[PDB]
């Protein structure tokens, strides 16, 4: 046939740039990570641990603890009191808590038990729920609102601080349920369903959960934060990555004066152990932190810099030596 | 046995020629003249195409996976979108090899309709090749290819004669004169009467034998014989012949050519056979895992699931039962370790390298406008692994040219670039011929000495000398329009003749007794008295002539050995001579000593009278006129010597010396004779003054002492410099190819394997092997020896049908195309028009085509791993439930849309060095020869690449998820955060790697590997929504964390960090032989 195209691409020309591995261009690549990694490292650890967080386990599991008679509730509604203190005053907005530990909420047949199509507020999947939350689909003759196991198995612990002051009254301490979860599953995700004003006649023809006490039609006073838009609900819903993690409880907010928002002294922790996890060896914790302006408490972040700065700083100089006996 | 009737289409189309098949086809026992060299026919395409996609190790994988995702209880997918995907893939492979198979659907067609003349009435009419039926009468002219086996029934030329060019069937480049019976010769001349011509043949059935052919034909209630002097055979070409007529015996398959091609076989490179031995670990390895942990879950299920509420389904499923029945879920999670993108990439690379080759303005012949052809478009990684070349010689090697370069005359040289008396300088302008009336300006001589010394008359010995070359040939001339062309059997004489004819000794016309010689103008007619036959054992012919004086003369020319043994005891020229042709010999020319002697009336009577009883005798007249040619020939006069050059291609002997140095052994196996083969094998510089040159006689000695021996050592000293000239008939005797029945036959085949490992072993030592009048099986016979006892990796390179055998056989076959003869273009794997464009298709083309591919599978299941075994590692800590560490939506484009163009443009366009510079350091080729960029090694370390990468893309974001992370009312600490976190430092992590793996970072490659980034986190910023709509929110919370993109930093740091310091590590303490090149690619 005729003359092949004098086209760079065809005639394998087109320009290129040829990076070669030398030794001037990748000795420093490992020396300025070293001078960056090492002071982020510092700067991660050292913020870290100017965060000032207290962690109380309240699962009672061991005995001589003031909660081991809720292990056992032979009344349902049970209280347990546990007291702690605080070396110095939070300061700042205060974030509370609660953690459970060894509670596979990433577990596939978990994960799954969900309809996200009836979370959303769609009529169809109210009275129709996905058979992907199937073992919980309908209670008696008519579907659960929520259907799935994610739902079903949510935490319905109570948790109260209360301040011990000089006179020995135990102030109590105001709590915010609201603005804890993500503020596009307030809005996009979770949906109350549509249509009427009143939440009664909204969750017609479905039924509670069989674990849940009362209800979706007053998980909260609030008509903004009761539905399938309530806070605590989209927060337990937003399953977990790990066996262990923690879930947003309340917000303690900065007081108007100058005091410290929790000032330090003598606390005393009112929670009503409702939610059972002893028998899978789970633990129940209840977290305060303070706000900190560059992300939260995490202490790996800070060890693991500094150690690959050290290392990759260590390998210049390894790979320096090397080339330069080589040279 | 074969029988065949004149103008008779009915008589084989009986019910009992029909052989019939097993399955309901008739299969007639007559094949039509129609070939067919491609694959796929009409239907065939789909059982066929698919039987060899499933060779493939991973389409049965992909397919137990459709299987495994139509079980209900552990489907995952609809089972109605992971077929469709398989097809897709299935089916970008099949319209590939259709567009392939449509490329030589045409090339049957140009060879189908190649319009011969066929009587199919009362008078010829003009027919297509398909359309040739055995049976019929044809009539061909010159120039004209045979359309198939077909028996002499007349031609224009006295006693039917006819010369046809077997080029195509074998090597040799001179005419083979065919001739009919006599009673045909007599009966079938007018066009008229051949069509009433109705003879009977009864000949063998079709062969392979294209020396012999037995047979005979029954016609006028008479009954003669047959052979292979009446038979032009399909490849033939009609020369020195207007016309010729011909019956059909053999057409199609069923001709004595085509049964010489081998069978055509599925061709798989050595990495495709590789890819099957990863996919078969993976496979053990996915088996392996995913029973571990669903032993894993059968055990979590035990103690943790049973007493766990919230994981409570309402089915009673035993721990084991649900150990089982994660088993399958897990090979469905960890099934993207191979996945369908995998010969997707490797087809869309393939496809693009393959139109390099078409592409290549450097593999462009311009002259014949012959581009460079890769006409298959699934062997081009094994053009970077080929150990030896098995080549063609006439018309591969060599132009099929053959000229005049100089002569020897008393001692001196004539053609060296010269001026007046004596040489002046080498620049020499061209010789002026307008002084010969006949000269022509085909002759490039360069040699002023000479053309004085023949005008002058001072040596007259000189002006005998070329009259010589105008009497002693035998050729005949055709002066139709004063022209005076030359029509020569044998080149030699053709470019003699007219060599001669422009020195002024211009033979002009023949006559059964006398000849019309011209010299230097002067019309001379000698009588011709006796012409002694040329032979191969004579290796000389004479010619015995009375001048028109009166005086009787004879002339020879031929082998120098020969004539020195028939001299005079007076010869002063003879040690002279003898340096001259050293000088010739040195020089690669073909040297034909010119000799004479006196020979008396009363000699010449007494012999005379014996020669005319030698002719007349009808026993051994052959034998009784060699008996007379000895005696006349007792003393000759030595004059000179001739020298003629076999005109290779151009740029063959640097293109032997670079793949030489490339570690590649080239073996010319050829159908031509010894002598010729031998002498282009010192032009190439196959063989030089240093090798030692071993013939079958020495071979055999050799290889018989070594079974001696044992009734392994090397067969020559490893110092030594050798090489082989064995002809076919020597091979067939080294190779021994030429109840206690059965017992003795497993003997037989014991010493044959001994004997053809032994020749394997010896001919493997020598730099080079020549074979020689070997036919066509045999070629194929000796490329399959060196596959099978040596395991290597085989590329054919020739043209004519004589090749197609062994091009078929080898791992790469190449034909020479822009020539007549398409035979060897057909069947072949790549097309290119001059041999030195083998240069480009190995060392830079298939070079390369090994480094992509091996780059390429290095990183595709390097970024299979790290993306998949995150899974296996997530197993440890959501209970070994199969739960996904990415989102459902990222796995399925991970591999369409974030991994997928980075690979493929670098598969396309990376490049260690230039063209220019892989052609100066053809060692570079010699990486690929010893398989050492992708080893089966080289393949676990890239698992363990994978393996450790997804240990650190996971392990690195658990821990700092185990920990605070941003924990605010817009907290990412859950499993969509956590999954898009290692999701955004896979991707930056791999999309990194290749921009270290590739070295050619041209503006696509940049733009794909940052594209690849920009898209994923395009895509998961909702840009793509955008842009739909114009036509959940978990990345906006996960990514707008310093803690989130600290973590992505700090994984993909500690990914690709300790992968530049072993990078740099290697490559300074072990540099390869591309690195150093690099790193002096300026001063070089
Ligand atoms: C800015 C510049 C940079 C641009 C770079 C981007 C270039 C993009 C151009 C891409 C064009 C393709 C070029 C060839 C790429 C290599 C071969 C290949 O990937 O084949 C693919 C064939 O795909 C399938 O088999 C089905 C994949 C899943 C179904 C949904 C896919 C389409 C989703 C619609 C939305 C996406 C639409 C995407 C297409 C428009 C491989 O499939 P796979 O993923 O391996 O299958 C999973 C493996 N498993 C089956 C084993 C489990
Ligand atoms: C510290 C890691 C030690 C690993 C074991 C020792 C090193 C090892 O086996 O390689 C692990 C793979 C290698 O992945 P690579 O892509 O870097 O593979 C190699 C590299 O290409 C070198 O150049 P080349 O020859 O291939 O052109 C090669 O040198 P050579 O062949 O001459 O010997 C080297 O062999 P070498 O080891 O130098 O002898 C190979 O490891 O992954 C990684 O690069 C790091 C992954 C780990 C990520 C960090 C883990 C914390
Ligand atoms: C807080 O949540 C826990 C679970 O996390 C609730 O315990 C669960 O209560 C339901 C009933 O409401 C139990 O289901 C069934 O209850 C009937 C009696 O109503 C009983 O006969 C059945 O055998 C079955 O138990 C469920 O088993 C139980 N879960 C566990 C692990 O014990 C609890 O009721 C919730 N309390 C509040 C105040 O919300
Ligand atoms: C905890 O505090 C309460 C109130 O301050 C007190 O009644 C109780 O005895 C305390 N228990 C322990 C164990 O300190
Ligand atoms: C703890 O909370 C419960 C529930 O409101 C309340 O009845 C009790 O008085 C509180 N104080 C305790 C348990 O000391
Ligand atoms: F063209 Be080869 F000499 F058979
Ligand atoms: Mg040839």
């Amino acid at each position: 046939t005729r003359r092949p195209d004098n086209t760079a691409f065809k005639q394998q020309r087109l320009p290129a740039w040829q990076p070669i591995l030398t030794a001037g261009t990748v000795l420093p690549i490992f020396f300025i990570i070293g001078l960056i990694f090492i002071p982020i490292g510092i700067g991660i650890f050292v913020t870290s641990n100017n965060i000032r967080e207290i962690e109380i386990d309240y699962t009672g599991t061991e005995p001589s603890s003031p909660c081991n008679k809720c292990l056992s509730p032979d009344v349902t509604p049970c209280f347990c009191t546990i007291n702690f203190t605080l070396e110095k005053s939070f300061e700042g907005n205060v974030f509370m808590y609660y953690g459970l530990s060894n509670f596979y909420q990433n577990h596939r047949r978990y994960v799954k038990s969900r309809d996200d199509s009836q979370l959303n507020g769609d009529s169809s999947a109210l009275l129709n729920p996905s058979k992907e939350c199937e073992p919980y689909r309908r209670n008696e003759d008519k579907p659960i609102a929520p259907c799935g196991a994610i739902a079903n198995s949510m935490f319905n612990d109570t948790l109260e601080l209360f301040l011990i002051g000089n006179d020995s009254y135990p102030i109590p301490i105001a709590l915010k349920k609201k603005g804890i979860a993500w503020w596009t599953d307030k809005n996009v995700k979770f949906r109350n369903p549509p249509g009427g004003d009143n939440l009664e006649e909204r969750f017609k023809g479905t039924t509670k959960p069989v674990n849940w006490l009362k209800p979706v039609y007053m998980l909260d006073s609030d008509p903004d934060n009761n539905g399938f838009i309530n806070e605590d609900f989209i927060v337990w819903m937003r399953t977990a990555a790990l066996p262990t993690f923690r879930k947003l409880y309340r917000l303690i907010e900065r007081k108007s004066d100058l005091h410290p928002t929790l000032p330090a002294g003598r606390y005393s922790l009112n929670v009503t152990y409702n939610y059972p996890v002893h028998y899978f060896d789970g633990r129940k914790r209840m977290i305060l932190s303070t706000i900190s302006w560059m992300g939260g408490k995490n202490p790996f972040l800070g060890i693991a810099y500094i150690a690959v700065g050290s290392i990759s700083f260590l390998l210049g100089v390894v790979l320096l030596v090397i080339n330069h006996k080589y040279r | 046995t074969w029988q065949v009737k004149a103008n008779d289409r009915k008589y084989h189309e009986q019910p009992h020629f029909m052989n019939t098949k097993f399955l309901c086809i008739k299969e007639s026992k007559y094949a039509n003249n129609a070939i067919k060299t491609y694959k796929y026919n009409a239907f065939t395409f789909i059982p066929m195409n698919l039987f060899e996609q499933f060779k493939r190790a991973a389409n049965l994988y992909f397919l137990a996976l459709l299987i495994l995702q139509a079980v209900p209880q552990i489907s995952t997918l609809a089972w109605y979108t992971t077929l469709v995907p398989l097809l897709v893939v299935l089916g970008v492979t099949a319209i590939k090899d259709l567009v392939d198979d449509v490329a030589r659907h045409k090339m049957d067609k140009e060879i189908n309709n190649r319009t011969c003349e066929v009587i199919k009435d009362g008078r010829f009419k003009v027919a297509k090749w398909k359309e040739i039926q055995v049976g019929d009468v044809i009539r061909l002219k010159k120039n004209d290819f045979v359309p198939a086996d077909i028996l002499l029934l007349s031609s224009s030329e006295p006693n039917s004669l006819c010369y046809v060019e077997t080029a195509e069937l074998d090597g040799e480049t001179n005419l083979k004169f065919k001739m009919s019976l006599e009673i045909t010769d007599q009966y079938l001349q007018r066009e008229d009467t051949l069509a009433t011509f109705d003879g009977f043949i009864e000949c063998e059935e079709p062969n392979n034998r294209l020396d012999k052919f037995t047979g005979t034909l029954f016609w006028r209630n008479t009954s003669f014989p047959l052979d292979a002097d009446k038979i032009l055979l399909r490849g033939c070409v009609i020369r020195n012949t207007d016309f010729c007529h011909g019956l059909v015996i053999f057409a199609g398959a069923d001709t004595k050519i085509m049964k010489n091609s081998g069978k055509t076989r599925f061709k798989r490179t050595k990495i495709d056979y590789l890819m099957n031995y990863m996919v078969y670990t993976i496979f053990v390895v996915l088996i392996l895992l995913s029973a571990g942990l669903a032993i894993g879950h059968a055990y979590w299920e035990a103690q943790v699931g049973n007493s766990s509420w919230y994981l409570y389904d309402g089915e009673d499923d035993t721990p084991s039962y649900r150990g089982f029945l994660i088993f399958w879920g897990y090979i469905i999670v960890l099934n993207t370790m191979v996945p369908i993108s995998l010969y997707v990439s490797v087809e869309v690379i393939r496809l693009g390298q393959s139109h390099f080759i078409n592409w290549d303005l450097q593999m462009y012949y311009a002259e014949k406008d012959t581009p460079a052809k890769a006409r298959t478009t699934t062997l081009n990684e094994q053009l970077g692994q080929i150990h030896y070349i098995f080549s063609d010689k006439t018309g591969t090697l060599t132009q099929n040219i053959m000229t005049f370069k100089k002569c020897c005359i008393n001692g001196q040289i004539y053609g060296d670039h010269r001026d007046a008396s004596q040489h002046n300088h080498n620049k020499i302008e061209q010789v002026d011929f307008s002084w010969n009336t006949y000269a022509d300006g085909k002759l490039a001589f360069y040699d002023h000495y000479l053309i004085e010394q023949i005008q002058s008359g001072k040596e007259p010995e000189v002006r005998q000398f070329f009259f010589l070359l105008a009497v002693c040939h035998t050729v005949m001339v055709d002066r139709t329009d004063g022209q005076l062309n030359y029509q020569a059997a044998s080149p030699d004489e053709g470019a003699l003749v007219n060599a001669a004819r422009n020195f002024g000794f211009a033979f002009l016309a023949r006559t059964q007794n006398t000849i019309t010689i011209s010299e230097l103008g002067t019309e001379r007619t000698y009588n011709v008295l006796a012409i002694l036959d040329f032979n191969s054992d004579r290796k000389r012919m004479s010619i015995i002539v009375r001048t028109p004086e009166g005086n009787i003369k004879l002339y020879c020319k031929g082998a120098d050995t020969v004539i020195y043994e028939r001299l005079h005891r007076m010869n002063p020229t003879k040690q002279e001579t003898q340096d001259a042709l050293d000088i010739f010999a040195n020089e690669t020319l073909r040297t034909l000593c010119l000799c004479y002697k006196e020979i008396e009336e009363k000699e010449f009577t007494e012999w005379n009278k014996k020669f005319m009883a030698a002719s007349v005798a009808s026993t051994n007249r052959d034998e009784a006129l060699d008996k007379v040619y000895e005696e006349i020939e007792k003393d000759l006069i030595l004059l000179g010597a001739t020298a003629i050059e076999d005109k290779l291609q151009d740029g063959v002997p640097e293109t032997i010396s670079k793949l030489a140095k490339a570690d590649i052994k080239i073996w010319v196996l050829t159908g031509d004779k010894k002598e010729t083969a031998e002498n282009i094998g010192f032009a190439c510089e196959l063989l030089t003054e240093d090798t030692t040159i071993c013939y079958g006689e020495d071979i055999n000695s050799l290889l018989h002492a070594r079974m001696e021996n044992q009734r392994q050592e090397s067969f020559f000293p490893p110092g030594g410099n050798r090489a082989l000239i064995i002809t076919g008939s020597w091979l067939n005797e080294i190779l021994l190819e030429k109840r206690m029945r059965t017992q003795s036959k497993r003997r037989l085949e014991a010493k044959k394997e001994q004997r053809q490992k032994n020749f394997v072993d010896l001919a493997c030592e020598c730099s080079a092997v020549i074979c020689c009048r070997v036919t066509p099986k045999q070629k194929a016979m000796v490329v399959d020896l060196v596959k099978r006892y040596k395991k290597a990796i085989t590329l054919a390179i020739g043209d004519g049908a004589n090749d197609v055998n062994m091009i078929k056989t080898a791992h790469i076959g190449v034909g020479i195309s822009g020539q007549e003869g398409m035979q060897a273009v057909m069947s072949s794997d790549y097309s290119f028009a001059q041999f030195r464009y083998l240069q480009r298709l190995l060392l830079v083309h298939g070079r390369w085509s090994y480094i992509r591919m091996c780059k390429f599978l290095r990183y595709f299941f390097y970024k299979n791993f790290a993306f998949t075994l995150v899974h296996f590692w997530y197993s440890f800590f959501n209970g070994y439930s199969a739960q996904t560490a990415y989102e459902d939506w990222f796995i399925t484009l991970y591999n369409v849309l974030y991994t997928s163009l980075p690979v493929l443009l670098m598969g396309l366009l990376d490049q260690d060095v230039s063209d220019k510079l892989s052609l100066r350091f053809p060692g570079l080729y010699i990486v690929g020869q010893r398989d050492l960029l992708f080893n089966y090694k080289r393949f676990f370390v890239s698992l363990l690449h994978g393996v450790l990468t997804s240990m650190i893309l996971f392990f690195i974001p658990l821990g700092a998820y185990l920990q605070t992370v941003g924990q605010d009312g817009e907290a990412p600490s859950d499993y969509q955060s956590f999954a898009v976190t290692i999701a955004s430092a896979l991707v930056i992590t791999v999309n990194f790697q290749i921009g270290l793996d590739t070295s050619y970072w041209t503006f696509v490659n940049a733009f794909s590997i940052f594209g690849s980034i920009a898209l994923y986190f395009g895509i998961m910023f909702d840009f793509h929504s955008a842009g739909i709509h114009v036509l959940t929110g978990t990345a906006s919370n996960a990514l707008r964390q310093p803690y989130i993109w600290l973590t992505i930093i700090l994984t993909v740091a500690v990914c690709l960090l300790p992968v530049v310091a072993i990078r740099f590590l290697s490559m300074t303490i072990w540099p390869s032989e591309s690195d150093k090149i690099q790193k002096h690619r300026k001063r070089l």
